[PDB]
RNA sequence: CGAUGUCGGCUCGUCGCAUCCUGGGGCUGAAGAAGGUCCCAAGGGUUGGGCUGUUCGCCCAUUAAAGCGGCACGCGAGCUG
RNA sequence: GAAUGCCGGCAUGAGUAACGAUAAAGAGGGUGAGAAUCCCUCUCGCCGUAAGCCCAAGGGUUCCUACGCAAUGGUCGUCAGCGUAGGGUUAGGCGGGACCUAAGGUGAAGCCGAAAGGCGUAGCCGAAGGGCAGCCGGUUAAUAUUCCGGCCCUUCCCGCAGGUGCGAUGGGGGGACGCUCUAGGCUAGGGGGACCGGAGCCAUGGACGAGCCCGGCCAGAAGCGCAGGGUGGGAGGUAGGCAAAUCCGCCUCCCAACAAGCUCUGCGUGGUGGGGAAGCCCGGGUGACAACCCCCCGAAGCCAGGGAGCCAAGAAAAGCCUCUAAGCACAACCUGCGGGAACCCGUACCGCAAACCGACACAGGUGGGCGGGUGCAAGAGCACUCAGGCGCGCGGGAGAACCCUCGCCAAGGAACUCUGCAAGUUGGCCCCGUAACUUCGGGAGAAGGGGUGCUCCCUGGGGUGAUGAGCCCCGGGGAGCCGCAGUGAACAGGCUCUGGCGACUGUUUACCAAAAACACAGCUCUCUGCGAACUCGUAAGAGGAGGUAUAGGGAGCGACGCUUGCCCGGUGCCGGAAGGUCAAGGGGAGGGGUGCAAGCCCCGAACCGAAGCCCCGGUGAACGGCGGCCGUAACUAUAACGGUCCUAAGGUAGCGAAAUUCCUUGUCGGGUAAGUUCCGACCUGCACGAAAAGCGUAACGACCGGAGCGCUGUCUCGGCGAGGGACCCGGUGAAAUUGAACUGGCCGUGAAGAUGCGGCCUACCCGUGGCAGGACGAAAAGACCCCGUGGAGCUUUACUGCAGCC
RNA sequence: GAGCUAGCCCUGGCCAGGGUGAAGCUGGGGUGAGACCCAGUGGAGGCCCGAACCGGUGGGGGAUGCAAACCCCUCGGAUGA
RNA sequence: GCGGGGUGGAGCAGCCUGGUAGCUCGUCGGGCUCAUAACCCGAAGGUCGUCGGUUCAAAUCCGGCCCCCGCAACCA
RNA sequence: CCGAGGGUAGGGCCCGUGACUGGGGCGAAGUCGUAACAAGGUAGCUGUACCGGAAGGUGCGGCUGGAU
RNA sequence: UGGGAGAGGGUGGUGGAAUUCCCGGAGUAGCGGUGAAAUGCGCAGAUACCGGGAGGAACGCCGAUGGCGAAGGCAGCCACCUGGUCCACCCGUGACGCUGAGGCGCGAAAGCGUGGGGAGCAAACCGGAUUAGAUACCCGGGUAGUCCACGCCCUAAACG
């Protein structure tokens, strides 16, 4: 049947994107945390 | 009148539709219409604040002239009578001798081809606007400003009217469509006659589908729900109210008066309404 | 109670005898026939249908007879539900 | 040494289940160390409204070629979407950007919020909507509307010429719109040809034929033709379109008006450039100077902003045109021509799937376009088949039980069972025919029947043409032939009678309930005078609604019909400037502490003092409620009548053993040979009853009852047959479970149901196909029950707070 | 976190084929005029039959599945809420 | 299994709070009437379901037995 | 070919009968009240509507076949 | 041809009296009602009185034993549209007449549907009285309805 993951390049970027995080107090905390943990990627990889 | 159908379907049996007899023009003025933004009963938070709304036919908003004291002494002719989907009344197209074109809601007996005008000196005739103080006591009237220059607020619905009962100081006494007796300032404008399309209330939607066309989504009873949802929620099998009949928000819905007692307009309401 | 699936039906039997029938008897208020009642006897047999989820029961048409109980109220790693 | 411990490793089950659609294979020839599995050929089968083709998501090199086969591939592998390497994606015109706006998002101004932040007009962003200039062929191993070839077009800059009051983010027009139905004329596509072109072909009895087989076009500026779309023209006045305006709007006047003119598209033609089959020779060559014509069918597509009807009344903005404003009129703009300039991103490949979403090369899910022929009434249905694409990545045998999916069955025909569950029967079209009842629509495909192929002959109407031939489409009447059977295959209702419930079409527990539940039009009560009520929010601000009592919120009821009785004492809601109570506060009789005192300080009575509560009324489609005992009639029986206690008032009409009835399978009647169910009745209704509506109701229902006909493998009662498994051989090879095990029966015993204890009995060692009685078999720390001063949801006249309102 | 699912908003797209035959309109009858009746035209509808599409009624299978909801047969809606 | 009840002939007070049985109807006698009902005047009838106890004293308070109507009988 | 008739299916009229049910007629001396006939003790009758154990009552309009 | 009488019919409009309610004033101990009372209303200020408003329905005197209509029925006043009818003159047509099974229309009240309206009155209903009882007569309340529009019903002691 129709499953839960239905990839969409625009949706992904607009929801989890770098610019989405930076706009909001909660999103900046995510970036700060992922930077502090030393994550190689701070935000999902999406090709545009 | 009201148009009937033969029962060639179950719903067609009771369904009735407006006759549209007075309508003389079937598409509006391009320069007097703008897009109507459908809400669905959702506010700027995006929350439903008015339940059960959405999905209706697309509409254009016809700009309506609710001032009229806007063009005093400048007569206009009635070019057409048209369908306005945003209100129960029919609307009339006015070609002013100015060359300016405006929309009013169309009073009863208003005929295309006749002349209408607004101002203190205007004749007492159907479709004319005057401030209330210059209108003879005892004539029927619609589209009434509540306060001077603030716009026509009362009696705009199909068939409705307000009647001038008498005068007191800078104020006049109106009997509103609802039967409330109210003092309305004398400088407030009003159009003489009653709003047309009086057969409006005799329409029988006839099937669920028609409600849906009007943007009215299905209304679910409180008693049909669960206690998390509604005071009338739950029960094993069917239940009576089992408490004073209440809204989804808990307040009482049979008799509880709800207008603010200390409201400043109380000084101007002589008698609470009718039936 | 870190689980022994719980009515009835279906299938498949097996056993007990306080025996429904068939076989052998005594007594009879046993003329004959047909019964009653008790004794011995578990080898075999013990039907089809209407009603009800039913067990049971009632009813129809029969029959030598249409027995009663045990087997986790036999049987859901056999089925039904 | 134990914690259903943790991490790892290795076992058992086991050479066991399985190897992923039952569309299907066989042989010959290649290659290679090795071949059912790779390549080639021939034969066979499978899809063909797809299992073919194009595109968009998403995926991200999977593409093409060479060289490989350890692992990946459910087997094999020489093969591969796998390993290594090399190569491959080319645009002014295709898509997106340097254009426009939609919801929405953002947000100069502004408003609000402890902080973070929340809003917000304009403006900006935002597309699969508007707008915008390229079509046909060739070429590569791999790209092409991109490269090339033919023909054609757009914008920008500059120049030359002609023309004009030029000039805009400002004004106006236009852009600009729904649903259903639909005319004319075209095209896409397809059918046929005795016509044109073409390798060949004559078989096995016949055919050298008007034989067979193959093909018969695509693109194309200007011009022209056919069909359509859009559009009146002149004048005078003018106060409106936030300045101006010659534009637009309004008034008046002359002219013409399903015309014409102007303009704009579609189709046709068109200089020109292309394409070009079968067949047999090795993707190509030939065919070939290929021919490229006529007739018919014909769109849902095009002319398209076409037409009509309807009500539920159907985006915006730019491009474009026109008006003018600063300006400026050596400028500027329009028109024609000419040269020059024209950027960034995507372009490979998969794309109903082995490359996307499902952990898998997973029988599932995935939007748009094309989707050929014939026959069956039509069609995207069904069967076969073209083009194209496949045989589904384990095979070979055997011919048991049993399982699945399928076929047939004597006599019977529901006897099966909770139940006709399941499976039969019926089955399309044409004609004849069709009941109760009804809201006059229906019930209706009611029921029930007859016809259905093929051949010859005669004839009627239409379409294209021409009015005729030809082709095509609706028909009618005679006479015949064949078979068991003519919608001969495939697709395609079993019917009726009668109850309950819900009026109806809809909706629902994604993944155990589709219903009688939810919704529904309709009915009533109630609130709301507009800065409405009500809802979200601390607020600002929104929704309500750019609505205004024929409107909006809340509540119950649930089409329609006929109706909806009595109780206001309790609770609720509504009215009630009296009276009682009533907080802060006002007042301050009168006391107190301290001080030498003036003074400072602390209590403090009566009285005035809101809402609320008390109190007086109203109110049921507000919460709700609607009696008991005793006696009585000239047969008995019963009780119209009466007595008396109590109530706020004692259940009205209608209905009733009911989706409600305990006793109960009540009793009677009907149906049956037989009826705990069913239908009709009665009424001592344990425990109906009138908008948590009462009683009915045509039509409807994958709802739940009861019955009959038809027909049946449901059954008496089973039999045979098909294929896929099961079995055997070669390949690959799991699983839960598992204290260890050398693991029998009885009767006992034992924590009370023993392979394991006692006594007796029986028993050589080890497997294979089978069956499920036991191992209190597996699974899941019982979801019932209790226990815990464990938890959570829900309620209220439990307690105590809070928001909100007063 | 609304790339599943529920509602709404904006903007696009889809619904083979056959059947029934409302209003209206035209003619005719009728009448003082009417209502109204008859035929033709007409093409309405939460209308009927049935693909796509959307569903998920009953049964069978599957149950360490092809699949953590699938497969076969059957069945509902299919111009509309 | 738990609640309430039994008192002139009928229907109900008194019981709680011990001493004192009451109200309507009915019945019986007398009137009015031609006569009956209605109506008017007067009168009779209970020892309190029983047995047992507490008390100086029991319808009254407490135990048991008979009876009478109710409410309950749930989880499997 | 027609054809008595037989069979199947659906209709129409009539007759008999049916748990139960509805009122009607009649019946020597039942129960309840007393509507009507005298102004019948509320003048009566009436068409309709609603209500009530029963006669009946009441509403609206009508009639005199009523007032004395 | 010319005249007359009339509540004949339909539409629109309009007048004053009375009742109820609301507002202001003034005023206090009862009002109301009956056979007599009670319910009810009234110190929360009623009744009675004056002023102001709103609203519905019916038209006093004229008014009659009268008038008109086919019948039911028709009554303030005005205007408009319209029917019947009598008289006159003796002008026109030339028996064109009477009746009328069916049909068609009209048809008091009550009643029904949809919407409006609603002062007074009032089925049902409640209460107070009467009474043995009183599901009545009397009293205090009161819902349909009585009114309008449209559409039904189609009855009567529709009688002379
Ligand atoms: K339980
Ligand atoms: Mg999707
Ligand atoms: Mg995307
Ligand atoms: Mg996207
Ligand atoms: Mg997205
Ligand atoms: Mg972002
Ligand atoms: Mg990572
Ligand atoms: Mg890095
Ligand atoms: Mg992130
Ligand atoms: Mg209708
Ligand atoms: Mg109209
Ligand atoms: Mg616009
Ligand atoms: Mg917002
Ligand atoms: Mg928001
Ligand atoms: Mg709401
Ligand atoms: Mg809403
Ligand atoms: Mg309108
Ligand atoms: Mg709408
Ligand atoms: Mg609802
Ligand atoms: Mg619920
Ligand atoms: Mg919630
Ligand atoms: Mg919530
Ligand atoms: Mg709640
Ligand atoms: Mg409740
Ligand atoms: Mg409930
Ligand atoms: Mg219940
Ligand atoms: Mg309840
Ligand atoms: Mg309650
Ligand atoms: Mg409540
Ligand atoms: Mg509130
Ligand atoms: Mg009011
Ligand atoms: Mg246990
Ligand atoms: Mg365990
Ligand atoms: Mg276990
Ligand atoms: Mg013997
Ligand atoms: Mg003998
Ligand atoms: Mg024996
Ligand atoms: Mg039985
Ligand atoms: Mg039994
Ligand atoms: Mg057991
Ligand atoms: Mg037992
Ligand atoms: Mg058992
Ligand atoms: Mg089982
Ligand atoms: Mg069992
Ligand atoms: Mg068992
Ligand atoms: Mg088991
Ligand atoms: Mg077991
Ligand atoms: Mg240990
Ligand atoms: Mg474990
Ligand atoms: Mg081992
Ligand atoms: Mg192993
Ligand atoms: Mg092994
Ligand atoms: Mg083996
Ligand atoms: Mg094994
Ligand atoms: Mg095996
Ligand atoms: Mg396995
Ligand atoms: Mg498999
Ligand atoms: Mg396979
Ligand atoms: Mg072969
Ligand atoms: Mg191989
Ligand atoms: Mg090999
Ligand atoms: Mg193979
Ligand atoms: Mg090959
Ligand atoms: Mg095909
Ligand atoms: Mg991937
Ligand atoms: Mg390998
Ligand atoms: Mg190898
Ligand atoms: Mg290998
Ligand atoms: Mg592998
Ligand atoms: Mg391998
Ligand atoms: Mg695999
Ligand atoms: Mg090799
Ligand atoms: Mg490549
Ligand atoms: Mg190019
Ligand atoms: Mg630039
Ligand atoms: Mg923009
Ligand atoms: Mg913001
Ligand atoms: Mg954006
Ligand atoms: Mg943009
Ligand atoms: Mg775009
Ligand atoms: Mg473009
Ligand atoms: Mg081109
Ligand atoms: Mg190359
Ligand atoms: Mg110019
Ligand atoms: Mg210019
Ligand atoms: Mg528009
Ligand atoms: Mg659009
Ligand atoms: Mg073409
Ligand atoms: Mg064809
Ligand atoms: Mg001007
Ligand atoms: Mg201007
Ligand atoms: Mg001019
Ligand atoms: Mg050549
Ligand atoms: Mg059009
Ligand atoms: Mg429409
Ligand atoms: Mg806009
Ligand atoms: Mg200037
Ligand atoms: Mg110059
Ligand atoms: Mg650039
Ligand atoms: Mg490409
Ligand atoms: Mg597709
Ligand atoms: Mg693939
Ligand atoms: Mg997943
Ligand atoms: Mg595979
Ligand atoms: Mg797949
Ligand atoms: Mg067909
Ligand atoms: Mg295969
Ligand atoms: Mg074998
Ligand atoms: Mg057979
Ligand atoms: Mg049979
Ligand atoms: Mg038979
Ligand atoms: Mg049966
Ligand atoms: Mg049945
Ligand atoms: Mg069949
Ligand atoms: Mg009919
Ligand atoms: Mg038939
Ligand atoms: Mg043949
Ligand atoms: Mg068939
Ligand atoms: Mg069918
Ligand atoms: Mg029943
Ligand atoms: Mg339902
Ligand atoms: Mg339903
Ligand atoms: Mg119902
Ligand atoms: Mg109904
Ligand atoms: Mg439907
Ligand atoms: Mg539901
Ligand atoms: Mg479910
Ligand atoms: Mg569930
Ligand atoms: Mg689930
Ligand atoms: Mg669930
Ligand atoms: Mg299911
Ligand atoms: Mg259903
Ligand atoms: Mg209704
Ligand atoms: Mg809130
Ligand atoms: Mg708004
Ligand atoms: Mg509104
Ligand atoms: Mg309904
Ligand atoms: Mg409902
Ligand atoms: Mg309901
Ligand atoms: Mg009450
Ligand atoms: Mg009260
Ligand atoms: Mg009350
Ligand atoms: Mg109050
Ligand atoms: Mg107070
Ligand atoms: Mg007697
Ligand atoms: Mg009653
Ligand atoms: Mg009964
Ligand atoms: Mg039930
Ligand atoms: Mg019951
Ligand atoms: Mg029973
Ligand atoms: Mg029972
Ligand atoms: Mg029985
Ligand atoms: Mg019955
Ligand atoms: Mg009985
Ligand atoms: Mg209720
Ligand atoms: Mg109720
Ligand atoms: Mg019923
Ligand atoms: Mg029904
Ligand atoms: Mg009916
Ligand atoms: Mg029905
Ligand atoms: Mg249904
Ligand atoms: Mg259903
Ligand atoms: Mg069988
Ligand atoms: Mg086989
Ligand atoms: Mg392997
Ligand atoms: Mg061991
Ligand atoms: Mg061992
Ligand atoms: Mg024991
Ligand atoms: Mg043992
Ligand atoms: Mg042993
Ligand atoms: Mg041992
Ligand atoms: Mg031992
Ligand atoms: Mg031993
Ligand atoms: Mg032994
Ligand atoms: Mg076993
Ligand atoms: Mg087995
Ligand atoms: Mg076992
Ligand atoms: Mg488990
Ligand atoms: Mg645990
Ligand atoms: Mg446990
Ligand atoms: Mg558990
Ligand atoms: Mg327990
Ligand atoms: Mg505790
Ligand atoms: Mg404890
Ligand atoms: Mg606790
Ligand atoms: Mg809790
Ligand atoms: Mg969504
Ligand atoms: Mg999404
Ligand atoms: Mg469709
Ligand atoms: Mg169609
Ligand atoms: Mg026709
Ligand atoms: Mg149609
Ligand atoms: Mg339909
Ligand atoms: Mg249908
Ligand atoms: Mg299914
Ligand atoms: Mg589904
Ligand atoms: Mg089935
Ligand atoms: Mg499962
Ligand atoms: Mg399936
Ligand atoms: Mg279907
Ligand atoms: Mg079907
Ligand atoms: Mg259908
Ligand atoms: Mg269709
Ligand atoms: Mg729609
Ligand atoms: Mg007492
Ligand atoms: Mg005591
Ligand atoms: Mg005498
Ligand atoms: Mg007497
Ligand atoms: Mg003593
Ligand atoms: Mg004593
Ligand atoms: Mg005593
Ligand atoms: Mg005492
Ligand atoms: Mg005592
Ligand atoms: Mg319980
Ligand atoms: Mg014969
Ligand atoms: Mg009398
Ligand atoms: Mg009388
Ligand atoms: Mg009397
Ligand atoms: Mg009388
Ligand atoms: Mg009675
Ligand atoms: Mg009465
Ligand atoms: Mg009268
Ligand atoms: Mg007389
Ligand atoms: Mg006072
Ligand atoms: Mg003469
Ligand atoms: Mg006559
Ligand atoms: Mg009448
Ligand atoms: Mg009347
Ligand atoms: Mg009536
Ligand atoms: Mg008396
Ligand atoms: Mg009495
Ligand atoms: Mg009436
Ligand atoms: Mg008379």
């Amino acid at each position: 049947m129709k499953r839960t993951w239905q990839p969409n390049r625009r949706k992904r970027a607009k929801t989890h994107g770098f610019r989405a995080r930076m706009r909001t107090p909660g999103g900046r905390k995510v970036l700060k945390r992922r930077r502090q943990k030393g994550r190689w990627r701070l935000t999902p990889a999406v090709r545009k | 009148a009201v148009k009937k159908f033969k029962p060639y379907t179950p719903s067609r049996r009771f369904m009735t539709v407006a006759d549209f007899s007075e309508i003389t023009k079937t598409e509006p003025e391009k320069s007097l219409v703008k897009p109507l933004k459908k809400t669905g009963g959702r506010n700027n938070q995006g929350r439903i604040t008015v339940r059960f709304r959405g999905g209706g036919h697309k509409r254009l908003y016809r700009i309506i002239d609710f001032k009229r004291w806007d063009k005093v002494g400048i007569p206009a002719k009635v070019a057409a009578i048209e369908y306005d989907p945003n209100r129960s009344a029919r609307i009339a197209l006015l070609h002013y001798v100015d060359g300016e074109k405006r929309y009013i809601i169309a009073p009863d007996g208003l005929q295309v081809g006749q002349q209408v005008v607004a101002g203190p000196d205007a004749p007492i005739q159907v479709g004319n606007a005057l401030p209330l103080r210059f209108i003879p006591v005892g004539t029927v009237v619609h589209a009434v400003e509540l306060e001077p220059k603030k716009g026509a607020k009362l009696a705009r619905a199909a068939g409705t009217s307000a009647q001038i009962q008498g005068r007191e100081g800078d104020y006049v006494i109106l009997r509103l469509p609802s039967g409330e007796l109210r003092k309305v300032h004398g400088e407030c404008y009003a159009t003489v006659g009653a709003v047309g399309n009086a057969d409006h209330k005799n329409i029988v939607l006839g099937k669920a589908g028609r409600s849906r066309w009007l943007g009215r989504r299905p209304h679910v009873r409180g008693a049909a729900m669960n206690p998390v949802d509604h005071p009338h929620g739950g029960g094993e099998g069917r239940a009576p109210r089992g408490r004073p009949p209440a809204s989804p928000w808990g307040w009482q819905t049979k008799g509880l008066k709800t207008r603010k007692r200390r409201k400043p307009s109380s000084r101007f309401i002589i008698a609470r309404r009718k039936k």
